[PDB]
C-alpha cells in the first residue's frame, strides 16, 4: 500500500478568494 | 473505409422551437447554411423579444444600441462590461439597425432574446474538479489515465444537468462570478471558520482553461454568449472533501459526476470539460 | 367452507376490524371493455389450485384505477385470516424483475441465487413481488420459493405475482361465475385464444391489473412500483429490488428505480441488460485491475451487440439511460460470482439494505437478521465516532429486545457491552 | 506508516479548532505550537 | 501518574479492557503507585 501511494504521487493564473 | 461520410467540421445549428418564448418558432437552416463567410441569400429569420427582457432589468442593456462599443471593455453607468468577442475576426456591426452580428453564423433568429446585453454576454463558468477515489485512498483509471469528477448542477428552467456558472454582472470581475456563482448555484446558502478558509484555499488556485464560444439554445443574431471557464482542481482532495454540497437559487440538485466522453450535459460544457481533461491529461 | 368475514387492518394501523366479505371486496373494480373507462365491480376474485401443489393461491382482477393501499389491504386481509393476527411482519420487500421470455443460467451461478435468496427470505419473512406469468425470471424466482414450500413448514413468505389480465390464459373462465371461487383448477396447457402466456403455479397470491386491452404488454408497471412503495410505507421496511438478465424495458424499471431512491442488486453474468448495468457500474466505480481496460466505447459495442437498436439515437438513449442508473453507487449493487463468492448473495442484499434509506436501529434489527455480527459492529464503531451516540442509547434497548427473542447471544453480549442496563427494558406494547 | 502520510498541520489545526473551539486565532496558534512542542522529542512521547 | 479529563466520559469496551488489562499487569508486577485527581468524576473515577 506504501507503493500503490508512492505510484500514485509519482503521477492563467486567477485568485477568486475576493468573492 | 466510409467513402468521405459525415462532413469536414459539422457546424451548430441551435433547435426549432426558441426556449421558454410560448412556442416561437425559428428560421430552420441547414449546418452548411450557418457560417457568415458563406453568402445564404434564402434567409428570413425572425425578430423576437422577451417580455421579461423588454421590461428592462438592472442587468439588460437599453432596447437602441446607438453609441455603445463592441469588441471592447465598454463603460456603462460607470461599470465596466468587457465587450470583447472571442473570436479572431471580431464582431461586425449592422449599418442600418445598429444591431451587433453573431461572427460565429446564423441562428435563425434576430433581435435581442433573453440575454440582456447585445452582443457579447460574458459567463463564467466554475468547473470544481477533484479525482475520483476509492476509499482505500488509490486514484481511478481508466484507458490508462487518471479519472476526474466534477461538481454538477441540475438547472431549473430545462431540467438538463450542467457546469455551475453565471452570466458577468456590471462593475465585477470573472473571479467574484465564479465564486458568487459556485456558492449560489451548488452551495446555495454560502462555510465555517476554517471550512471556509479552506474553502478559500480551493479557491485560491484557478486556471482559465478555455473562453469559447456557448452552443446555447437562447442565442440569437444580436446577442450571444460566450464563456470563460475556470477550474479549481483540488490536487489533495481535502478542501474537496469539506464541501457540503446542496442545490440553491435557480439549481434544483447537485452533485459529483464522473468525466467522461459520453455526458449529455447543457449547451458546450462537454467542450469545456474536453479542455479541463486535455489539461491536467485526465480522461475522456 | 367459504369465508363470510374478513380481518381488514385500519388506517390507524391499531388492530383488524371484523367486516362482511362482499362489503371489502366491492371497491375493486374491472373494466369489460378498453372503451370503459369507470368499469364494473370485479366477479373475479377467490382462489386457485394448481395440479401437483397442495396449497391454493388467492387471485383479485383488479383495475389499473384502483388504489395499491386497498391491495395492499386485501394481501394483508388473507395473511390475517391463514397465519392468525400476529403473522411475521416483513422487514424486507424483494422486487424481482427482468426477462420475460426464457433463458437458462450457469448451475453454479443458479445454486448461489437461490441459496441468497432462500436464506434473505426466511430470515426476512420478505414478500416477493414478480411479474406472475409462467416465463422467464418469473418462473425461475417460483422453481426457488418452490423449495422454501416444501422445506419449511408454519410460515411461508408470499409470492405476490402481478399480472396484466389481457395477455392470460384462462381469463374468461375466472371471470365467470360467483365470487369467491374456492379451489378452481387452472388448466395452464389449455387454448385460451389469443393468451398463450399460463401463470406460474408456484406463486403464492395474483393481482391481474385489467384495463380492457387484449394482447398488450407493460400496463402494470406503475402500479406494481405504487404498490411496492405502498407496502414499504406501511410495514416501515426497505423495498430492494433484484435485476436478473432482462430486456431494454428493465433497465427504465431500474432507472425508475433508483430515481425514487429504492436500491437494486444486479446478477452479473447472467446476460443481457443485467451485464450492461454491472459493466456500466464496473466502468464507473470498481477500482480493481481488471475494470481499468474498460471502456466506455466497448460498452456501447457491447449494448450494440447484445440489443441490436434500429437507429443510433436509440443506441445513444439506451447508453445515457445505462449511465444514469449507475450514477449514484450506493443505490447499485453487483453481484458477481468471480468476486464475491456464491454464499455470498445475502451478503449484497444486506449491502443494499444499509445503502437505502432507514434508521439505524431498524438497520442494526436487518444486521442481526442475516447474522452478520461484523457489520453491526463496524456501524455502532462508525456511529460512535461519528458523534451519533444518541440514537444509539435511543435504539440499544429496542436491539437488545430484538437479540434476545430471535436467539442471537453474540448480539446480546454485544448489546450489553455497550453500556445498556439490564433492568431498563420496556415492553414493544403497552400492558 | 502510509495512512499518516495524508497528515498535515492544516488538518491538525482543523482539528484542534474543530474540538476545543478557541475563541481567538491566537488562542488556537498558542495550542497547536504548544502540541507541536510536546512531540518534538519522539522517546518521551509513546502513543497507545 | 494518571491525568486527563475532569469531566466524564465513556470509551469504547475494547479500548477500555486493553487499558485496564495493561494498568492491572503494569500495577501488580511493579507495585506502582498511581497518582490521580481524587475526585469522582471522569478519567480519576475510571482509574478507580
Ligand atoms: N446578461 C444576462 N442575461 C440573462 N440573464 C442575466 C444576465 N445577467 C444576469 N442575469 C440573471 O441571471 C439569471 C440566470 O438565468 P436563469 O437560469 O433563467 O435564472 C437570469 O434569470 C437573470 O436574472
Ligand atoms: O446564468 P445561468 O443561466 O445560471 O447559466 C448560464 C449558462 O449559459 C451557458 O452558456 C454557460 O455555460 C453557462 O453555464
Ligand atoms: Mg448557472
Ligand atoms: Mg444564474
Amino acid at each position: 500500500i506504501s507503493f500503490r501511494f508512492s505510484l500514485d504521487q509519482q503521477a492563467n493564473r486567477l485568485n477568486s478568494a475576493v468573492a | 473505409v466510409h467513402g468521405h461520410t459525415a462532413e469536414a467540421a459539422e457546424w451548430y445549428v441551435p433547435p426549432e422551437e426558441y426556449p421558454k418564448s410560448g412556442g416561437v418558432k425559428r428560421y430552420l437552416i441547414d449546418a452548411s447554411m450557418v457560417p457568415l463567410s458563406i453568402m445564404c441569400p434564402s434567409y428570413d429569420p425572425v425578430e423576437y423579444t422577451h417580455p421579461s427582457v423588454a421590461a428592462q432589468p438592472v442587468w439588460a442593456d437599453p432596447a437602441d444600441p446607438r453609441k455603445i462599443k463592441f469588441n471592447v471593455k465598454d463603460e456603462v453607468n460607470g461599470k465596466v462590461v468587457d465587450r470583447t468577442s472571442c473570436h479572431p475576426s471580431g464582431i461586425s456591426i449592422d449599418s442600418n439597425t445598429g444591431r451587433p452580428i453573431n461572427p460565429w453564423g446564423r441562428t435563425g433568429m434576430t433581435g435581442r432574446g433573453l440575454l440582456g446585453k447585445w452582443g457579447v454576454n460574458q459567463a463564467a463558468d466554475t468547473v470544481v474538479t477533484r479525482w475520483k477515489r476509492s476509499p482505500d485512498g488509490s486514484i481511478l483509471e481508466r484507458d490508462g489515465k487518471k479519472v476526474l469528477e466534477f461538481v454538477a448542477i441540475q438547472r431549473q428552467d430545462n431540467k438538463m444537468w450542467a457546469i455551475p456558472g453565471g452570466f458577468v454582472d456590471n462593475g465585477e470581475d470573472v473571479a467574484l462570478t465564479s465564486g458568487r456563482e459556485f456558492m449560489e448555484e451548488a452551495l446555495g446558502m454560502g462555510m465555517s471558520a476554517e471550512s471556509k478558509d479552506s474553502l478559500a484555499a480551493l479557491f485560491s488556485s484557478g486556471t482559465i482553461v478555455a473562453r469559447i464560444y456557448c452552443e446555447d439554445p437562447r442565442n440569437t443574431d444580436n446577442a450571444w454568449v460566450e464563456t470563460t471557464c475556470v477550474n479549481f482542481h483540488d490536487e489533495s482532495g481535502r478542501h474537496a472533501a469539506r464541501l457540503k454540497l446542496q442545490g440553491g437559487d435557480d439549481a434544483e440538485h447537485a452533485r459529483w459526476m464522473m468525466v467522461h466522453g459520453g455526458l449529455n450535459l447543457f449547451a458546450s460544457h462537454r467542450t469545456l470539460l474536453q479542455h479541463v481533461t486535455s489539461a491536467l491529461n485526465a480522461y475522456f | 367452507v367459504a369465508a363470510k368475514t374478513l380481518l381488514i387492518e385500519n388506517e390507524d394501523g391499531k388492530g383488524s376490524t371484523r367486516m362482511e366479505v362482499q362489503d371489502f371486496m366491492k371497491r375493486f373494480h374491472m373494466h369489460a371493455s378498453e372503451d370503459d373507462k369507470t368499469g364494473s365491480p370485479s366477479t373475479a376474485w377467490g382462489t386457485l389450485r394448481f395440479p401437483t401443489k397442495e396449497a391454493t393461491a388467492p387471485y383479485l382482477r383488479l383495475s389499473v384505477n384502483d388504489d395499491p393501499e386497498d391491495a395492499l389491504l386485501f394481501v394483508k386481509a388473507m395473511l390475517a385470516q391463514k397465519y392468525g393476527e400476529t403473522y411475521d411482519r416483513p422487514s424486507l420487500i424483494l422486487s424481482v424483475t427482468g426477462g420475460a421470455r426464457n433463458f437458462t443460467l450457469p448451475p453454479r451461478l443458479e445454486t448461489a441465487i437461490a441459496k441468497g435468496l432462500r436464506l434473505a427470505a426466511q430470515r426476512t419473512n420478505a414478500w416477493v413481488v414478480t411479474g406472475g406469468t409462467n416465463t422467464g425470471v418469473m418462473k425461475l424466482t417460483g422453481q426457488i420459493m418452490e423449495a422454501l414450500s416444501k422445506t419449511q413448514s408454519h410460515f411461508i413468505p408470499p409470492t405476490i405475482g402481478i399480472a396484466t389480465y389481457g395477455v392470460i390464459i384462462g381469463g374468461d373462465d375466472m371471470t365467470r361465475g360467483e365470487p369467491p371461487k374456492i379451489g378452481l383448477e387452472y388448466e395452464m396447457h389449455k387454448k385460451d385464444p389469443p393468451k398463450t402466456t399460463p401463470l406460474d403455479d408456484n406463486h403464492n397470491l395474483f393481482l391481474l391489473v385489467d384495463d380492457g386491452s387484449t394482447n398488450k404488454f407493460g400496463k402494470e408497471i406503475k402500479f406494481r412500483a405504487a404498490f411496492e412503495n405502498a407496502a414499504g410505507q406501511a410495514f416501515a421496511a426497505p423495498v430492494v429490488t433484484i435485476v436478473v438478465q432482462g430486456g431494454p424495458g428493465t433497465l427504465g424499471t431500474a432507472l425508475q428505480a433508483v430515481r425514487q431512491g429504492t436500491p437494486i442488486v444486479v446478477v452479473d453474468g447472467s446476460g443481457l441488460a443485467a451485464d450492461v448495468l454491472a459493466y456500466a457500474y464496473n466502468f464507473m466505480h470498481n477500482p480493481l485491475t481488471r475494470f481499468k481496460s474498460y471502456t466506455i466505447d466497448d460498452l456501447r459495442q457491447k449494448v450494440a451487440q447484445t440489443f441490436n437498436p434500429k437507429s443510433s439515437q436509440q443506441l445513444t438513449n439506451l447508453l445515457d439511460s445505462a449511465l444514469e442508473c449507475v450514477q449514484d453507487p450506493n443505490l447499485v449493487v453487483v453481484y458477481s460470482l468471480q468476486e464475491s463468492g456464491i454464499d455470498e448473495f445475502d451478503d449484497c442484499i444486506l449491502k443494499a439494505i444499509f445503502s437505502s434509506q432507514g434508521k439505524l436501529g431498524n438497520k442494526l434489527k436487518q444486521a442481526m437478521y442475516f447474522d452478520q455480527l461484523d457489520v453491526a459492529k463496524r456501524a455502532l464503531s462508525e456511529a460512535s465516532k461519528n458523534g451519533q451516540h444518541n440514537e444509539i442509547a435511543a435504539c440499544i434497548n429496542d436491539n437488545l429486545m430484538a437479540a434476545m427473542m430471535h436467539n442471537k447471544p453474540h448480539f446480546v453480549e454485544l448489546y450489553l457491552g455497550f453500556d445498556a442496563k439490564i433492568y431498563e427494558l420496556k415492553p414493544s406494547e403497552e400492558v
